[PDB]
């Protein structure tokens, strides 16, 4: 499969989460994801074949995981919007008030602007702290995907939000939208890896 | 808030 940032991907042939960005751990090939969509060792699979198994994940508390792919894979440094691209250029964190896009299999590709920093959400697990809220609308089946900058640099993979009994935000007003990720420097950090860039 |  290629591997691009937004795409869909099943966990054990049960949930659905998106493709958040190509990393590499030396060797070895991988995407960057939500850790609520598996456990370690949980199968990933796109398009109905096996892709890899996810290596690490914390959640929650955090809510990072990377899923380690076989060496089939195509890893690319972009991230779909709709039938077009973005490059990924690399990962400076973008600060409040600036605007940034986030891709995923539910709603494609919102922007909106990062509203705040360090936020915690208080899941039915436990709480998830350090999250970075922006406006773009998300829905269920986005989590895991890339939020990046119309620029190219990635700030993270997305984790929740204030879904509606619609599955998503998108028909409540910007001023009203949650929508959290996860940083994405300290998962690269945490796991050693780099993101493929173009 | 919720996951997703």
């Amino acid at each position: 499969a290629n591997i691009v940032g937004g795409i869909e991907y099943s966990i054990n042939n049960a949930s659905l989460c998106s493709v958040g960005f190509s990393v590499t751990r030396g060797a070895t090939k991988g995407f960057v994801t939500a850790g609520h969509c598996g456990t370690v060792n949980a199968t990933a699979r796109i398009g109905g074949a096996v892709v890899g198994t996810f290596a690490a994940r914390v959640f929650p508390g955090n809510d990072r995981a990377w899923v380690s792919l076989t060496s089939a894979q195509t890893l690319l440094p972009r991230v779909a919007n709709g039938s077009s691209f973005v490059t990924v250029r690399g990962s400076t964190e973008a600060a409040v008030g600036a605007a940034v896009c986030r891709s995923g299999r539910t709603t494609g590709y919102q922007c909106g602007t990062i509203t705040a920093k360090n936020v915690t959400a208080n899941y039915a697990e436990g709480a998830v702290r350090g999250l970075t809220q922006g406006n773009a609308c998300m829905g269920r089946g986005d989590s895991g995907g890339s939020w990046i900058t119309s620029a190219g640099q990635a700030q993270g993979v997305a984790s929740g939000g204030n879904v509606q009994s619609n599955g998503n935000n998108c028909g409540i007003p910007a001023s009203q939208r949650s929508s959290l990720f996860e940083r994405l420097q300290p998962i690269l950090s945490q796991y050693g890896l780099s993101l493929v860039t173009g | 808030a919720a996951p997703l």
